[PDB]
């Protein structure tokens, strides 16, 4: 009983492929070698009213898991929005190749250097 | 998106968001408080005498 | 205060396609000089 | 030096333009001139006040 | 009757006072709204004219007049409703004083006649002969239009095109309906091909062949909806789901859907002719070419080569590409523009400067020989002289400039010098229009002349108005 969304992050986390049917069009066969990927250890881990199961070591994955233990439902359920909304914070800096200082802090000089250059110019 | 003004003045400065999030998905009405602080600033020199034409060649210089 | 120590930066890409496109805009209709509506 | 631009018939914002420009270089004393319709050095041409 | 001669100026001078903003690279666009709520923005003045929705008899004739320039030269539309608005401008001064306008309008005549010989001691005659010469007038005119990054390489699509139709320096006049430009989907503008026989962006769907060689074209006109005479005669290309079984069989080409303006372009390139039924359609009536396939290029898509006429006539066609479809219904105004302006040097070889240059001595010399007439022709050659520089007082004006001290400075550069001084609009100032490479053929100036001319004539000679049912 393992949701769909999350199979998909994990065969591509070991790099396998997502076998819809068994059958393979006259009989039966499993895809020996094709549908599986590789790893170093899987533990299940005791963590409190959910026993989740870690993977460790793929082939292709970079991702990972925050476990947001907290005391109700109230505290945690606001407290994911506030890593999502700090996430990509983070993320939409540090892919542009290369960043610049924002917040009023472009328009500021450029509001001192644009008048000193409109004086060297002239010519209405 | 939601905007609806029937005015061509204001039908121009509806196409520049789907120019913005094509090329980098972000920044959208900050191109429009300073292209209408840039029409009004350029109001005030049509009455002072200049023609717009020195103030197209300005504004692609600057 | 210093957006170094703050840690608030902005992409290159955003700024400089805003200024871009803002003066692209205000040529257009400043080269507005006649109505015809039919 | 708008007025006195206005008055005399000139362009007053083609001299008012390069006056300032003038001025940003390092010209402490150019103004407008009454008789030609360009900038000069006023302290030069003996118009003083 | 002072009624409606005044009326007929002013209606005709609110529609000048309307297109002289457009006039120049830098000119002023405008916002035009059609009956049905949309808004269309654009500022070509020969579009802005075709959307002004005129009813005057007055404001109708300047749309006739905006159309006479494209058919004999092509270029400068709006230079011409100007000239023809302010000279009725300084006529209704010359009305005011109590001069009939039929001397007005002879007086005219000897002003234009006397304007050509102006232009034409101040002009600089080229050779036709030199691609050289004719490669850098075309790409200097399409710098000003939408494409210009393109002018360098366009421009010589179009030197090579008129040479293998047009004579060097024999023919004078030349037709711009025997020359087509075809565009497809995809590709660049960089790639070209000159196809010397003729090329239709059909397919040969659904015959399973494509390829012909020793092929006789027959045009046929009356729709198959029989195949045995057609092989009687052996043809094996025809140009126009039950009929294409039997054809299949009888291996023959099947091309279909073709425009009925497309058939009188098949009629010159092999020398084939529209038939009209079976029982006429014979061998006489057929060509003969030695290729006819489809090859499927790159970005040119599915087109039909057939090339070897072999038969007299001056047909050469340009096959062109490019990416987006907004971009080659531009590129081919812009070959369009580039085959318009080689047709003014070869009625006409010379060149004279552009940017309001020739229009300060044609106002300067004719008031010199305004000084000598008598009779009426010292004040409307005069007045005409007057109205000649309205085109440097608006090409100031979009500049950025003075109106009026650039073209006085204008006319003390021309008094003593020569044509060289002009307005540069690029720049922005008063410079040498030679050494900025800003050029004009001389049909775009002295036939501008001579229908403004011929308008104005026209209008003075209208007294009354009256209806009919
Ligand atoms: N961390 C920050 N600190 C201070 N100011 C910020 C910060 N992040 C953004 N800003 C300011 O907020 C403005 C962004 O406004 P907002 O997000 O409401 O619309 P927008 O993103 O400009 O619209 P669009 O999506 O078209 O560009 C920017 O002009 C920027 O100066
Ligand atoms: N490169 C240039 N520099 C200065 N003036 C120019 C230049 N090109 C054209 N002009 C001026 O512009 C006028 C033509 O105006 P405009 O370009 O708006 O119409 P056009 O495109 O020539 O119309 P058409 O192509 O139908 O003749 C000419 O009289 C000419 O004097």
């Amino acid at each position: 009983r393992v949701l769909k969304r999350d199979l998909k992050r994990i065969a591509k986390a070991s790099g396998a492929t997502i076998l819809s049917t068994l059958a393979n069009l006259e009989g039966e066969e499993t895809f020996e070698a094709a549908m599986l990927g590789q790893a170093e250890e899987v533990v299940q881990e005791r963590i409190c009213d959910d026993e989740l199961i870690l993977i460790k070591n793929t082939k292709a994955r970079t991702s990972a898991s925050i476990i947001l233990r907290g005391a109700n439902d109230f505290m945690c359920d606001e407290m994911e929005r506030s890593l999502h909304d700090a996430l990509c914070v983070v993320k939409r800096v540090l892919e542009s190749k290369s960043v610049v200082p924002g917040g009023g802090a472009v328009e500021a000089a450029l509001s001192i250097y644009l008048e000193n250059y409109a004086t060297s110019m002239g010519s209405r | 998106k939601l905007l609806e003004v029937e005015h061509p003045a204001a039908k121009v400065l509806c196409e520049l968001a789907d120019l913005q999030d094509k090329e980098v998905g972000d920044g959208t009405t900050s191109v429009v408080i300073i292209a209408a602080e840039l029409l009004k600033n350029a109001d005030e020199l049509v009455k002072q005498k200049i023609h717009p034409t020195s103030v197209i060649s300005g504004y692609r210089l600057a | 205060r210093d957006n170094k120590q703050a840690g608030v930066f902005e992409p290159t890409i955003v700024k400089v396609k805003s200024l871009k496109f803002a003066t692209e805009a205000a040529i257009t209709i400043l080269r507005i000089d006649d109505l015809i509506k039919l | 030096p708008r007025q006195l631009c206005d008055n005399a018939g000139f362009d007053a914002t083609n001299i008012l333009n390069k006056l300032r420009a003038r001025h940003a270089q390092g010209g402490t004393w150019y103004g407008v001139d009454i008789n030609n319709e360009d900038i000069a050095d006023n302290f030069e041409a003996f118009v003083w006040e | 009757p002072a009624q409606i001669r005044f009326s007929n100026i002013s209606a005709a001078k609110a529609v000048a006072d309307a297109i002289r903003t457009s006039l120049g690279p830098k000119g002023m666009d405008k916002m035009i709204q059609d009956g049905k709520g949309d808004v269309t923005i654009t500022n070509d003045g020969a579009t802005i004219l075709k959307q002004m929705q005129v009813l005057h008899p007055a404001a109708r004739m300047l749309v006739e007049l905006s159309k006479a320039q494209d058919i004999e030269a092509g270029d400068g539309t709006t230079s011409v409703v100007i000239i023809a608005g302010s000279l009725l401008d300084s006529c209704t001064k010359l009305l005011q004083k109590g001069i009939h306008p039929t001397i007005i309008s002879e007086s005219f005549q000897k002003a234009l006649e006397k304007g050509i010989e102006i232009l034409t001691d101040m002009s600089r005659p080229v050779e036709l002969s030199d691609r050289e010469t004719l490669l850098n007038s075309a790409t200097t005119s399409l710098n000003s239009k939408v494409v210009s990054q393109y002018s360098s390489l366009l421009s010589p699509m179009s030197v090579n095109a008129v040479m293998k139709v047009i004579d060097p320096a024999t023919a004078t006049s030349v037709d711009l309906r025997d020359i087509k430009i075809v565009k497809k989907l995809g590709g660049t503008i960089d790639d070209c091909e000159l196809v010397e026989g003729l090329v239709l962006t059909q397919k040969v769907s659904n015959s399973g062949i494509t390829r012909v060689e020793k092929a006789k074209i027959g045009l046929i006109q009356f729709c198959l909806s029989l195949v045995k005479q057609i092989k009687k005669t052996g043809c094996n290309v025809l140009l126009i789901d039950l009929a294409l079984h039997f054809l299949n069989k009888m291996k023959i080409m099947v091309i279909k859907d073709i425009e009925r303006e497309d058939i009188e372009f098949i009629c010159k390139t092999i020398g084939t002719k529209p038939v009209a039924h079976i029982d006429q359609f014979t061998a006489d009536m057929l060509g003969s070419a030695e290729l006819a396939e489809e090859v499927n290029l790159n970005g040119s898509g599915k087109l039909l080569k057939i090339t070897g006429c072999a038969s007299p006539g001056k047909t050469v066609t340009i096959v062109v590409r490019g990416s987006n479809k907004l971009v080659i219904e531009e590129a081919e105004r812009s070959i369009h523009d580039a085959l318009c302006v080689i047709r003014c040097l070869v009625k006409k070889r010379a060149l004279i400067a552009g940017g309001g240059a020739p229009e300060i001595e044609l106002a300067l010399r004719l008031t010199e020989y305004s000084r000598t007439l008598s009779g009426m022709e010292s004040y409307c050659v005069r007045a005409f002289a007057d109205a000649m520089e309205v085109i440097p007082s608006t090409l100031a004006e979009n500049a950025g400039l003075n109106p009026i001290s650039t073209v006085t400075e204008l006319r003390n550069r021309h008094a003593q010098g020569e044509k060289t001084a002009g307005i540069n609009v690029r720049k922005g100032g008063i410079s040498n229009i030679l050494e900025e490479l800003v050029v004009q053929p001389l049909l775009v100036s002295v036939s501008a002349l001579t229908l403004a001319t011929e308008t104005v004539r026209s209008i003075l000679k209208i007294d009354d108005v009256v209806n009919t049912r």
